[PDB]
RNA sequence: GAGUGCGUGCAAUAAGUUUGCUUUUCUGUUAUAAGUAAGUAGACAUAUAGGUUUAGAUGUUAUAAUAGGAUCCUUCGUAUG
RNA sequence: GUCCAAAUACUUGACACAUGCUAAUCGAACGUUUAAUUUUGGCUCUUAAUUAAAAGUGGUGUACAGGUGAGUAUAAUAUUUUUUCGCUUAACUUAAAGUGAAGGCAAAUCCUUCAUAUUGCAAAAGGAUAUCUAUAUCCGCUUUAAGAGGAUGAGAAAAGUUUCAGAGAUAGGUAGUUGUUAAGGUCAUGGCUUAACAAGCCAAUAAUUCUCUUAGUCGAAGCUGAAAAGGCUGAUCGACCACAUUGGGAAUGAAAAAAUCC
């Protein structure tokens, strides 16, 4: 009820080639294919694009063919994830850390997000409880004075 | 709007000292702009005000304002107003109340609830009823509100006493009757006299100040002393016109005033409890004070009303007088000898004089 | 169809009507020979007589239709009017033993309020009793304690046209600036002589 | 403040109005949110009719007009009258009988 | 209004007007939405039919 | 030789303005201090009276801490050279 | 060169301007004054009022309408389509609840503060008109839940679109800048924010920056061609941008969106 689940939607799959790797942790530059239409010449031009794909377990090396999927937003400039390796480079696929399935990656977001809310409800209650105690002490010092000053008057009427 | 408060008529040296004190520190600062008033009382600007003290263009020669220690320099207003009040012994002295009470109204000094009743007693016993009726008229300036049930009962007493002082002569009785109505008109219409204190006292009596049997009996007294003299026709037009009011006010007082209820039983028993609300009536010295003319009125009214052929009113009014006379007699024995109450009642009701 | 409403005691003739609604309409009082001519003539017939400008003619046609509907202005429901001057008085009642009700009633100047009966004791709308002996209401000049009168003043019913204070909200700082220059030039001039 | 008002179009001495849904504080002839209908003040006469009667042709989308009135649209004095004749609102002015 | 659901008559001349205007906007909103909903259902039905 | 509504460097700079090992100041609560000025409470007594007297529960005044907002200085900054 | 209707009418010096007008309105927000009118008091002066005009204080509106094309050279947190959303204390619709106490100015529905408002923080303002032989209405104010509207949050994600003036020069640009871990923030997402590490990210044919010349932009809106994603114009029409003598700036406000203000 209070937890927000990720979309968990499957987008298209693109086949590309890793251009760079090992420069930044859990990130590689993949080059996919594209094509743009020139309305003036009525001609299609090749429009190759290079994105920053999310390699969770650092299982990609420059030169391997991979299949990526968009919609997986991990950072400001990272909107793509690695789905699987089409053709490895250097070493076989069995000698690299496994690529987590999209379900495992999504579960990490839900688990991490759900845990984040559990910390807030505790921090909010403790913050509200630790403050109500101080506000409850002002009543004490203010109540003893009234009870000490109001009973005095009442003690001279009976 | 109004001229700056100033006192330039003091018969005694002590009176001037009490007014000059309040005037130069409690009244005058009320004429300065708000920012300058705060500066006067600030310790940080003490040295600055010494070199170049604030000034005021007051009818010529200017005043000066140095630093005023709010705790030590400021004088006790209730005490000074007392010293000035007691010292007042000449008409020129009492004329300062118009400026004094105006200054406190500007300073927002919540004066003692009973103070008004005191000014009306000391000023009227000296023969200055007009100064009171003049301030009671100019309440927008002086702040002489008729909020207390004692002030109204005290003011109406001296009004009648002045008429009775000269055997209830027609020239003065017409003037007194004019004043009693000018007050009952203010209590009803004028809003300056309505405050939280009044609403509380009107709730304890269940009779507004303008429909209180104790006060309506004052008007009925003078009206009863006008038909008595006559009951040339240019004067008879008034006599025949006064008989209509007498029978009118009489039947109005009998309706409000319950049956066989004296002055101490008229209002709710819970009214005489609080000392700030209608407790003065308990003391026999003060009861006979406000029960002298109120009793004589019913007696004379029941007599005149009886000659015109009004059986019911004749019996009704006598019922009240019988109830007040019985209670009044109890006060004569309880009151201490030599008290003002025992004297006035002896001179009005007893007629010993 | 163009019904004519009967004249009221407060508006007996046309010269009175055109005087109340103001806007300099008392100039064309002679154009209307009778009281029916006012409520019978049309726009075209009011234009040939010389009822100009168009604002005054349209303003008259409005108050003309406003009179048929009994939507009079102030003091339009009076009955005891004498030569264009009415008198107001207070009628005190007894709503309760501790209260009084005061209503501003219109009676002849001589008769007393208590003497008048309910039928002829009219209660004027728009005037109220302040205090105990004050008659508050537009165009209520006091004569005695609890007595006032309504003199038929020009423009008593008129809808005042708005006016510009000192040349409007746009040309205000300029008009006052130029007045000061003219004022200063005439104080300095007298100094020369 | 949405309003159902008229936008004057046409030529000199040939008025033709357009019922529109526009914000109060906008130009009279600016492009509104919608065009509910049209209004022609000059009454016409049937072609082959000699009775002398006259009619005023008005095109109005009653369905669209009702929705805007239900959300708080304020029709002007002229459009209020038209809507009253159709039966959507109550007349604002009536001929005094007395 | 609570006073209307309780079957109470209008208090003043102005209350009667507010009651009529408020009800006019209620019936207009109902007939408006429904009347416009059928247009949508009728429009997209013609599109899907012609396109199919 | 004449002109410049152009760009730019330094100096200077009104309104305005970043920052703080600045300078005053107001307000807000928090904890105290006072009860003389005010204001709010209680006790006793007086009588053509309304006086004496103690008290801080709201509130007033003062200090301290603390939060925040305006001033001064600082930095930047049209004109101008 | 006879008559009539409609439609257009400073394309140049955003050159300088005589004169009258384009934003005012509410007395059912508020008192100040001046006049008469009526009341006091003391014997013309002096109190308390009523009334009418004239200046104002306040509330709302000048953020709309109308005018102009000087400046301005663009790819942008720009824009459509689908999915998912968020905010909105003014005004417009529906309803509910609350509308009490002081001080300052001459007074106030103006300012300052307070009590109360599911728990705990957090509001308000009064005015006016009838009835009776105090009661109930009317116009407001504050708060709250919704609808509509909106110039709304950098909304987000996926897939797309935008003919970017002409000439010359410049190879670096980016420093929360790019990514990871952890935490906060957010409806959600994003260095959005911070700590600690890593040295990345965009670009290489000009990304980026600089100088000069010229220009308001667009639309079957106008003109034109048989036609081209045609060409030209950017008057009247509608949308957008900028400006109000030139330059340099801020606040108020729901929102600058002013011919305002400094
Ligand atoms: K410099
Ligand atoms: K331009
Ligand atoms: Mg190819
Ligand atoms: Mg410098
Ligand atoms: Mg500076
Ligand atoms: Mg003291
Ligand atoms: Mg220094
Ligand atoms: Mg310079
Ligand atoms: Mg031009
Ligand atoms: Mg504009
Ligand atoms: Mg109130
Ligand atoms: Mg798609
Ligand atoms: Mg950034
Ligand atoms: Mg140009
Ligand atoms: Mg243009």
């Amino acid at each position: 009820a209070a937890a927000t689940k990720v979309s968990r939607k499957m987008f298209r799959e693109l086949h590309g080639v890793v251009v760079t790797s090992g420069l930044i942790d859990k990130t590689v530059k993949v080059r996919v294919g594209g094509q743009k239409f020139n309305k003036f010449l009525q001609k299609h031009f090749d429009d190759p694009k290079q994105y920053l794909v999310h390699d969770p377990n650092n299982s990609l090396r420059a030169g391997d063919v991979v299949a990526i999927m968009p919609g997986f937003i991990t950072s400001k400039s990272k909107r793509h994830v690695v789905k699987h390796i089409i053709a490895p480079a250097g070493t076989p696929i069995e000698e690299r850390p496994p690529i987590p399935s999209l379900d495992e990656l999504w579960d990490a977001k839900d688990a991490a997000k759900a845990a984040k809310k559990e910390r807030k409800v505790l921090r909010e209650k403790m913050q509200a409880a630790e403050e109500a105690i101080e506000l409850a002490e002002r009543m004490a010092r203010h109540a003893v004075r009234e009870i000490a000053m109001r009973e005095k008057i009442i003690s001279l009427q009976k | 709007t109004y001229p700056v408060v100033s006192f330039n008529k003091t018969s005694s040296p002590e009176l001037k000292e009490a007014l000059e004190t309040l005037r130069e520190k409690v009244i005058l600062p009320t004429y300065l702009p708000p920012e300058l008033r705060q500066k006067i009382f600030n310790k940080k600007y003490e040295k600055e005000l010494a070199h170049d003290p604030v000034t005021i263009q007051i009818d010529g020669q200017p005043q000066r304002f140095s630093y005023i220690n709010m705790l030590t320099d400021m004088p006790n207003t209730p005490k000074n107003i007392r010293a000035a009040l007691l010292s007042m012994k000449n008409g020129g002295d009492f004329a300062n109340l118009s400026g004094l009470l105006e200054g406190m109204h500007r300073a927002n000094r919540k004066l003692p609830y009973w103070l008004s009743a005191q000014i009306v007693r000391k000023a009227c016993k000296a023969g200055h009823l007009q100064l009171i009726l003049n301030m009671v008229r100019d309440v927008k300036r002086t702040g002489f509100t008729l909020e207390r049930h004692e002030t109204v009962n005290e003011l109406l007493f001296w009004i009648q006493r002045f008429a009775w002082k000269s055997d209830y002569s027609e020239p003065e009785t017409r003037k007194a009757l004019r004043e009693v109505q000018e007050i009952l008109d203010a209590l009803e219409g004028d809003e300056r006299h309505m405050s939280k204190d009044r609403k509380r006292q009107q709730a304890l009596t269940r009779f507004p100040y303008h429909r209180d049997p104790q006060f309506l009996a004052a008007r009925l007294n003078l009206t009863a002393e006008l038909a008595a003299r006559r009951a040339t026709s240019e004067q008879q037009l008034n006599s025949a016109n006064d008989v209509k009011n007498l029978v009118k006010y009489a039947e109005q007082l009998v309706r409000l005033w319950p049956a066989d209820k004296a002055l101490l039983d008229m209002y709710t028993d819970e009214a005489y409890v609080a000392r700030v609300d209608l407790r003065y009536l308990i003391k026999p010295q003060v009861h006979l004070r406000y029960a002298s003319f109120t009793l004589q009125a019913l007696k004379n009214a029941a007599k005149i009303v009886g000659q015109l052929g009004h059986g019911p009113l004749a019996a009704q009014l006598i019922n009240r007088a019988a109830a007040v006379e019985a209670e009044s007699q109890l006060a004569y024995a309880k009151v201490d000898d030599g008290m003002a109450g025992q004297k006035i009642y002896e001179m009005v009701v007893g007629g010993k004089k | 169809l163009p019904l004519i409403p009967k004249p009221t005691p407060f508006v007996p003739d046309v010269p009175t009507f055109l005087t109340l609604i103001g806007r300099d309409l008392k100039q064309h009082a002679d154009k209307f020979p009778t009281w029916e001519a006012l409520f019978t003539l049309t726009t075209d017939q009011l234009r040939e007589l010389g009822v100009e400008p168009p604002r005054a003619r349209r303003y008259l046609l409005r108050w003309r239709q406003r009179f048929r509907e009994g939507k009079f202005g102030i003091g339009g429901d009076l009955k005891h009017v004498e030569n264009g001057v009415a008198y107001l008085k207070i009628h005190e009642k007894e709503a309760s033993p501790t209260r009084t009700s005061r209503r501003v009633v219109n009676v002849p100047a001589n008769q007393h309020v208590e003497e008048v009966s309910e039928g002829e004791r009219v209660k004027v709308k728009g005037y109220k009793v302040k205090g105990v002996s004050t008659i508050v209401g537009p165009y209520a000049l006091p004569v005695q304690k609890g007595v006032a009168k309504l003199a038929v003043t020009e423009g008593m019913w008129e809808d005042k046209r708005g006016h510009k204070v000192d040349g409007g909200e746009r040309r205000r700082a300029e008009v006052r600036f130029k007045r000061g220059v003219a004022e200063r030039k005439a104080l300095r001039e007298k100094m020369g002589f | 403040v949405l309003k159902l008002r008229l936008a004057r179009f046409g030529r000199t001495n040939a008025p033709f109005y357009n019922i529109v849904v526009a914000h109060a504080r906008t130009a009279r002839n600016s492009k509104p949110l919608e065009v509910i209908g049209t209004y022609d003040p000059v009454p016409k006469k049937d072609t082959y009719d000699t009775t002398g009667k006259l009619h005023k042709d008005i095109k109005l989308d009653v369905t669209r007009a009702k929705y805007w009135i239900g959300v708080g649209a304020q029709p002007t004095d002229t459009v209020w009258r038209l809507l009253s004749l159709v039966g959507i609102l109550d007349p604002k002015y009536k001929k005094p009988q007395p | 209004s609570a006073a209307e659901l309780a079957g109470l008559p209008p208090k003043s001349k102005q209350e009667s007007w507010r009651r009529k205007m408020a009800e006019a906007r209620r019936q207009s909103l109902e007939a408006g939405l429904q009347g416009l909903w059928q247009r949508k259902v009728k429009r997209d039905q013609k599109q899907a039919k012609e396109s199919k």
